[PDB]
């Protein structure tokens, strides 16, 4: 549930 | 069972060199206040972080980790990564820190911000240390990748440590290439990895300073920067 | 300087001979734990270990050759690191427990009795577990401890090049130990890297521990000795 | 001056 998750997945 | 371990030393070097993030610029400017300098630096940190994530995904072995292990490693090491990068590109500018090509600061300007001059001096000392060791770019990218995989590895295993051995081999291979003797090889390896202890120290001082900046609540911090910071407590 | 005139074996035996003794705690199994009591026990032990550490540093090859001022600086930066790697070393064969003293053996549950302690306990336990899987040898431990004393404060000061020279000699010693144990060159370099990367974590634990010590000083419920306060003030936390 | 200074002297 964090911005880092989005950046790593993209 | 993945691809990082199969690479040769040269394939390791070329992969890391190819994965290198770009040099970003700061805003074109007026003499710096505490809030203005910190604004530029925090703004720069946020944009560098975005490139760091994509860089990390291109470090051999990092993709094989679970999403959560990748997160842990980056959360633990992100400031360390920024600092060795800052220190690397500041090498050819003695007494100065090259945050960006249009943001070259000295220790007097670090005094624009309270508690910043000590961090400045530590970074400057690290930079000249690299300079006097004649640190090569191929050695730099190895050290940075090492920081990524190692800094958080004791706060979780086997895969990460096998990739770490892989980079040690690559580092030794590089020194053997440069013509260093066996004794010079392991001496230089030791010298380099001991720097990482200081880089850890700088990051911990820097993290405390970022926390106090959050508490002062004058310098605007992005949500990304806030999340990376809060992971350390 | 005889420090650079020592062989690897002479380096090892010298460091081994300089080893501080295992001190006991004032731990009373009758007494129930309180925060103030457990911390009081630990801060008292640390104060007593410091005296032995300071006199141990004198027997580390090359340390005597430094100016007094430089001796003070290295010990001010590295003292908690030295304590910690010492704690971790003697805790090696006690899985899930930190051996502060022979009569003071604590698990992570008891570290939770002190707020903010647990995090530091877990990092120490993880370090101790890492040494166990590496099967860290005593000869390697004493080398790592001397490296910490000489390296940790060296970036925060003519005399540096002497320090790095001694450091290089200790690196030679570690490699000599690993080659002696039958390791291949690839294994020697890999193990050397593995051991030195531990120091990064030990620095981290020290930084955290120093912050915790600073907070104990502020709430002022746990008695801190004057020497311990001076070592704390040397890091200048705010 | 400080304690560490004295203990390193003796
Ligand atoms: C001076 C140091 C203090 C670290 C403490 C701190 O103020 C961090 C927030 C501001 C960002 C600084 C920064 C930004 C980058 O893109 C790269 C860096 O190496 C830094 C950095 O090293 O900050
Ligand atoms: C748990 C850790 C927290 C370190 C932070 C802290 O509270 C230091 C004051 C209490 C001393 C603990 C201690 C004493 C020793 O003789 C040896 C040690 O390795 C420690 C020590 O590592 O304390």
């Amino acid at each position: 549930h964090k911005i880092l998750h989005r950046l790593l997945q993209d | 069972n993945s691809l990082a371990l199969s690479l040769t030393a040269d394939q390791m070097v070329s992969a890391l060199l190819d994965a290198e993030p770009p040099i970003l610029y700061s805003e074109y400017d007026r003499p710096f206040s505490e809030a203005s300098m910190m604004g530029l630096l925090t703004n720069l940190a946020d944009r560098e972080l975005v490139h760091m994530i994509n860089w990390a995904k291109r470090v051999p072995g990092f993709v094989d980790l679970t999403l959560h292990d990748q997160v842990h490693l980056l959360e633990c090491a992100w400031l360390e990564i920024l600092m060795i990068g800052l220190v690397w590109r500041s090498m050819e500018h003695p007494g100065k820190l090259l945050f960006a090509p249009n943001l070259l600061l000295d220790r007097n300007q670090g005094k624009c911000v309270e508690g910043m001059v000590e961090i400045f001096d530590m970074l400057l000392a690290t930079s000249s240390r690299f300079r006097m060791m004649n640190l090569q770019g191929e050695e730099f990218v190895c050290l940075k990748s090492i920081i990524l995989l190692n800094s958080g590895v004791y706060t979780f295993k086997d895969h990460i440590h096998r990739v770490l051995d892989k980079i040690t081999d690559t580092l030794i291979h590089l020194m053997a290439k440069a013509g260093l003797t066996l004794q010079q090889q392991h001496q230089r390896l030791a010298q380099l990895l001991l720097i990482l202890s200081h880089i850890r120290h700088m990051s911990n001082k820097g993290m405390e300073h970022l926390y106090s900046m959050k508490c002062k609540n004058v310098v605007p911090l992005s949500d990304l920067l806030l999340e990376m910071l809060d992971a350390h407590r």
